[PDB]
């Protein structure tokens, strides 16, 4: 017979951390004191509250206006726990399971969330939600089979893609069934979560009020969370005026993405008086790391030959030393400060999966450990630009006087590089010169934040800075960014569709949960991304670097996989110390 | 986790 398991818990390998007698995290105080503001910063500006729309710039926290039926712990890589749910029951290969309903869970306006929401929402995202929805769901039915009771059916085993829905915001059906999913919206829809917006001002600011009657406040996973009577958001146009504004106190805390401010800034009478804390934590988990995109769909990018000259001429070292006082490290992976990175020669079992494919493979993947370009650290690395003149020749893309030309037709070798105005890009001009060097022209565009996000979901660049979010194993959702099919997901970033790509994911989607055959499977497919030259590698830091007003009080500990700021507290005595 | 599956990108 075949076997049907219960369970209140779930991870997506191996089991859950807190999956007996389960209290609280350990990473709050379940005495935390409710009450008083935080008042937080954004760059660019927002138009609009539907974060699940085909366009417009939504608000800060509009991903988290509603509850789901499960959520994560911040301390595991990808462990589930009861929200809306209470339990589940399910088949040993997770391709159907019944989710029982929470009978207390209730909206903003103390109306039920039942079952009928549950499938309701999953035909709203499959009908009127972004194209990749329908696509990744294919085959999958949601059906309320009893008033609390919700059934999942997928057409193939699928763990991950099972618990990607306890993930899904629950809608109201008698709030959406008047709004199409697509469309922006000029005001805060029906919710449910621990916060709901009170007030605002379009591209100025959010106010979100601590929601007090909140029906699961009192629930293990909500136990030390949401402290805050009001979250406040301001929008700042760029990042310079927003630290300037912070040393002011015109805000509570700050994230220092600058190198440059942390070494030479954090000085002045509000550091003196310690009224602002600065801290510095290693951080020894999954990395974000910072890359320039390709678009190897327009001519310019669609030879690898001149994606490695153009990598050749980012003086990594120089920038490092000169500019940020040593304080990046290169990326160097897909995987980065993960067991799945390729750091070493590929294995017997890596072999195996990647010598079928060898033709359509640069040799490098077979005889070379994956190495970005190193400089001597003063801005005319000889060897490295006479590789660049080497590669760009071969390519047809010759010297006439001082500018690159094409050897065929004359055009000069030239393209267009995309940023956002409010990034600090000191690196830009530095880029430019030593591309100069080189006879090519790198013509810059600085952009507001409406601009930016339009033209990166259409790729409409020819390059532009991209952020490759931490992943701590090779996920499903690889699919999104780098599969044929999902190339319109917004997620695609160099345009690329490729069958050697498309192979190595299906073999890891067909290998969802099980972690011993994800590790050469990752390997493989981080040496197919990194030797292709998609992307040119920036950098990333393990640290987290800091700094706050001295108005809060933390647990003793802090969770792996995000800082825990929704775990703190307003400190009524710290506060009283400070200027009013 | 899926976040990829029900949003556009935005940064």
């Amino acid at each position: 017979m075949q076997a049907i398991k219960e369970s209140y818990a779930f991870a997506v390998l191996g089991e859950p951390r807190y999956a007996f007698n389960f209290n609280h995290f350990d990473y709050v105080n379940p005495a935390a004191p409710k009450g008083g503001q935080i008042t937080l910063s954004a760059l660019g500006t927002f138009d609009n509250f539907n974060r699940y729309a085909l366009r417009g710039n939504p608000g800060a926290r509009t991903e988290q206006l509603y509850d789901t039926l499960f959520t994560t712990s911040d301390d595991e890589p990808g462990s589930y726990y009861p929200l809306i749910a209470e339990s589940a029951r399910y088949a040993d290969d997770y391709s159907w399971v019944e989710v029982a309903i929470n009978p207390r869970a209730r909206f903003h306006d103390g109306s039920p969330i039942t079952a009928r929401d549950v499938e309701f929402t999953f035909q709203k995202f499959m009908t009127e939600g972004v194209p990749q929805f329908r696509l990744v769901y294919k085959g999958t039915t949601v059906k309320a089979i009893a008033p609390l009771t919700v059934r999942i059916e997928l057409a193939k085993p699928g763990k991950e893609d099972m618990l990607s829905l306890f993930s899904l915001p629950v809608f109201p059906e008698k709030y959406w069934k008047d709004h199409k999913l697509s469309d922006p919206l000029a005001t805060p829809p029906l919710a449910s979560g621990p916060y709901r917006v009170t007030s605002w001002k379009m591209g100025q600011n959010i106010v979100y009020s601590r929601v007090k009657d909140y029906w699961a406040a009192n629930l293990p996973v909500n136990r030390g969370r949401w402290n805050f009577d009001t979250i406040r958001y301001d929008y700042y146009l760029d990042d310079n005026v927003a630290f300037e504004a912070f040393k002011a106190g015109a805000f509570d805390l700050r994230m220092e993405n600058d190198a440059k401010n942390w070494a030479t800034r954090y000085t002045g009478k509000n550091f003196d008086k310690k009224y602002i804390i600065k801290d510095e934590q290693k951080n020894e988990s999954a990395q974000d790391t910072r890359w320039l995109a390709f678009n190897i769909q327009r001519p310019v990018f669609s030879d690898r030959r001149v994606r490695e000259a153009i990598t050749l001429a980012f003086d990594f070292e120089w920038m490092n030393k000169a500019l940020f006082y040593n304080a990046w490290s290169r990326t160097n992976s897909y995987f980065q400060n993960t067991e799945y990175a390729a750091r070493n020669y590929p294995d017997a079992a890596e072999l195996v999966l990647l010598a079928p494919m060898k033709k359509d493979l640069p040799s490098e993947v077979f005889t070379q450990i994956y190495q970005p370009p190193v400089s001597k650290g003063d801005g005319y690395d000889r060897d490295n630009l006479l590789k660049a003149d080497k590669l760009l020749n071969e390519a047809g893309w010759v010297l006439k006087g001082q500018q690159r030309v094409n050897a065929t037709t004359g055009q000069p070798l030239s393209f267009e590089l995309l940023l956002p105005a409010s990034s600090n890009s000191q690196w830009v001009l530095p880029f430019q010169h030593s591309l100069q060097r080189l006879g090519i022209n790198m013509d810059i565009r600085k952009v507001d934040n409406s601009q930016i996000t339009n033209r990166m979901r259409s790729r409409d660049y020819d390059m532009m800075p991209r952020v490759w979010r931490a992943m701590p194993w090779p996920s499903s959702d690889l699919q999104i960014s780098w599969s044929s099919e999902y190339i319109n997901s917004t997620y695609n970033a160099p345009g690329v569709q490729s069958p050697v790509i498309d192979s190595l994911i299906n073999q890891i989607i067909a290998a969802q949960g099980n972690k011993e055959k994800l590790l050469p499977l990752g390997r493989a497919l981080d040496r197919v991304l990194t030797w292709n030259y998609y992307m040119l590698p920036m950098w990333y830091m393990a640290e987290d670097r800091l700094a706050w007003w001295d108005k809060f009080s933390q647990p003793a500990v802090r969770p792996i996989y995000s800082l825990g700021i929704d775990t703190w507290w307003y400190d009524v005595n710290k506060a009283a110390k400070l200027p009013s | 986790l899926g976040e990829p599956r029900y949003a556009f990108n935005f940064n």
